[PDB]
């Protein structure tokens, strides 16, 4: 409950970096995230922003087009139809290559290639 | 096994079609209505209902599950209406009255040409209803295409761009081979005429490899013609008989890889067919 | 209404991939089953092993498939794949050196043979795991030897890939997807800003998420961890991402 | 050995 007098000092702001910076070196990530649920519902000066934007290769609300269907049963972007996690419509950031949340864990649990013929990304194990 | 669900009706039924993965039935019918069953492990139980069409209905089909949960519906009363359906109930989606005769029938396209429908009217003519998208669709039309009314359509197989090719045949035993140039229009190709007094039910079979192209035909005089044909590009087309049964014959369907076709014409009764080694064609059941 | 074909009261019809739908007067729709007419079947379907890697472990392990289910001329067919296709008869790049195993009347004229026979028999499943495991100056000889090389004509490649895309539409039919990968993994021819993670803060490269609202995303499984038991975005965003990120 | 041997 410190004022906007104090609370944007440097001194202040560069404890709760290195605090932050400490967590992450923990392993304790999911500890990291609660701490910022409660910085942002005290501090709302120090919001996160956006880091996701749709960007239509041909202009869709001018080229009336949709986005991609996934590899396995291309059913298109968007189409209705816990466990809610598993119509989540991931992607991946390098071979332009996406699909259903929950199809591919269950396709990459047995191969290590991406779904989509003519392509050599091994989308999960890219990461590790 | 056997598996029978109970239609529940009060007037005759007319066509039957299942779902793509074999998980639906639906059921047209002259009560003016649909009544889709969900199939599975042996359960008749209702999912919605069609309570208007104004009047009875003829011939329905599924479209691809690509495309989401699509089916249209031709029938007596001139409208084509279509049932995309959303949050797991059914629901009048779009239709158009583009004939000045009852609708008879209606088979959908190719998946990779996109979702294209095309509708044999009796008033002699096609519309080919092509979906521009932003639930927008475009109407085409093809006056005078015959002089007694096609009775019933059918799409070929896609093969390698493109090039849309489909068959149809009417009411004067002149069944036709249709083409598209490349400006758009609907030019016509040919025409086969060993037929009798008119052509009920038009079907061609799937492709899988194979050089070689069939048309069925049955005729409103009992004839089931297998038309084949593997001249490359040379464009010819040889009727052979099959049999001729002791009433007419109404409808004709294919299997998968195209090695058994079932007819079901007037004898109240359905027979099924082969392709033997030497060539003629013999019963099973 | 002149044009009056009306009193339909019989239809029979095939649908699906393995099942027939007949009705009668006498009404109700009585379905049959005809998977063991047609020369595919599903249960022989799901066990077919494919791999790029090991060929011999895949020709020897659908061996026994075919017995477990009944078939005979597959528990022939595939041996004679597995003894056909091993590493020792790999061929070499110089012309001079030796014959190649194409050109041995057991090499490409076998398969012909084979291709032809199930032709006619209409089996388009054998067809399709056949053909995708066996997949001035001197100058001009190389090419023609690189041509000679192959086990599968060159001038036929076209029907080959009509096959592996036939049976993975029958594959579809029946209501498998891997596998319908698996096969048309063959086919010749083709089908800003903000980038860190979210929490963890490591780089992301591979597969990730997002909701569309937050613009906050990461790795796959670290969202399934985080997303097992919450409701909030992980930034402290406030987005209730179940009922955004999802239709 | 395979070709005529024990179907
Ligand atoms: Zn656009
Ligand atoms: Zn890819
Ligand atoms: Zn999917
Ligand atoms: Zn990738
Ligand atoms: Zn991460
Ligand atoms: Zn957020
Ligand atoms: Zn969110």
């Amino acid at each position: 409950g410190s004022p906007l007098d104090v609370l944007k000092d440097e001194r202040v702001q560069y404890w709760i970096e290195n605090y932050r910076n400490l967590l992450d070196a923990w392993r304790f990530w999911h500890k990291r995230a609660e701490f910022d649920i409660h910085r942002s519902k005290l501090d709302p000066s120090s919001k996160p922003l956006a880091q996701v934007f749709v960007s239509c290769n041909f202009c869709c609300p001018g080229c009336r087009k949709p986005l991609p269907r996934c590899a396995l049963c291309l059913i298109n972007m968007g189409t209705p139809v816990l466990a809610q996690f598993n119509n989540w419509f991931t992607w991946c950031h390098n071979c332009r290559h996406g699909g259903h949340a929950g199809h591919m864990l269950s396709w990459f649990r047995d191969h290590a290639e991406c779904p989509v013929s003519a392509c050599t990304c091994k989308c999960m194990q890219l990461d590790t | 096994v056997i598996n029978t669900v109970d239609t529940s009706h009060e007037d005759m039924i007319h066509d039957a079609q299942m779902d793509y993965y074999g998980t639906r039935l639906a059921t047209c019918s002259s009560d003016r209505s649909v009544k889709i069953f969900d199939v599975r492990n042996g359960g008749q139980i209702l999912i919605a209902d069609l309570r208007g069409h104004e009047g009875p209905v003829w011939q329905v089909a599924w479209a691809h599950p690509m495309y989401g949960n699509i089916l249209a519906s031709c029938s007596y009363d001139r409208k084509v209406i279509i049932w995309r359906e959303e949050n797991g109930t059914w629901e009048k989606s779009h239709e158009h009255a583009g004939h000045d005769s009852s609708v008879n029938s209606v088979c959908w396209a190719p998946h990779d040409y996109g979702l294209i429908l095309a509708c044999g009217s009796s008033d002699g003519a096609i519309s080919l209803l092509t979906y521009t998208g932003e639930g927008q669709w475009e109407v085409k039309k093809i006056n005078n295409a015959h002089t007694i009314g096609c009775n019933a359509v059918s799409w070929a197989p896609a093969v390698v761009n493109y090039i849309k090719r489909f068959a149809s045949g009417g009411c004067d035993n002149l069944i036709k081979l249709w083409k598209e140039e490349e400006d758009g229009q609907w030019k016509e190709e040919q025409k086969l005429e060993a037929h009798s007094d008119w052509v009920r039910d038009v079907a061609w079979a799937p492709s899988i490899g194979l050089p070689t192209s069939t048309i069925a035909s049955c005729s409103q005089d009992g004839r089931v013609f297998i038309w084949t044909c593997d001249d490359a590009s040379s464009n010819t087309w040889s009727p052979k008989l099959l049999h001729k049964f002791n009433d007419v014959v109404w409808h004709v369907s294919w299997s998968i890889t195209a090695n058994i076709l079932a007819v079901s014409g007037g004898d109240n009764k359905v027979t099924l067919w082969k392709e033997s080694v030497d060539g003629q064609w013999v019963c099973i059941s | 209404d002149a044009n009056i074909p009306f009193p339909r009261t019989s239809g029979a019809r095939f649908c699906g991939a393995g099942y027939l739908v007949y009705f009668t007067r006498p009404g109700k729709v009585i379905i049959q089953d005809i998977a063991c007419l047609l020369p595919v079947h599903k249960s022989l379907g799901e066990l077919y092993i494919l791999n790029v890697n090991d060929i011999q472990e895949t020709c020897q392990k659908n061996a026994a498939s075919a017995l477990l289910v009944g078939r005979k001329d597959l528990v022939q067919v595939w041996s004679l794949a597995t003894v056909a296709t091993d590493l020792c008869l790999g061929p070499k790049s110089d012309p001079d050196l030796e014959t190649p195993w194409a050109r041995h009347p057991f090499g490409r004229q076998l398969l012909e043979s084979l291709l032809a026979h199930y032709c006619r028999l209409r089996d388009v499943q054998t067809l399709a795991m056949l053909c995708s495991v066996f997949e001035d100056p001197r100058e001009r000889e190389r090419d023609q030897h690189d041509k000679n090389k192959r086990l599968l004509d060159p001038a036929n490649t076209q029907q080959f890939d009509d096959f592996k895309k036939c049976y993975g539409e029958i594959l579809y039919r029946w209501g498998l997807r891997e596998k319908r990968a698996e096969v048309l993994k063959f086919v010749s021819c083709p089908p800003g800003f903000t980038f860190q993670c979210a929490i963890c803060h490591v780089a992301v490269r591979g597969s990730s998420n997002f909701c569309l609202t937050c613009g906050h995303g990461g790795h796959t499984s670290h969202m399934m961890e985080w997303f097992r038991t919450q409701e909030v975005c992980p930034t402290g965003c406030g987005c209730h991402c179940l009922l955004e990120s999802t239709f | 050995r395979i070709i005529y041997c024990s179907p």
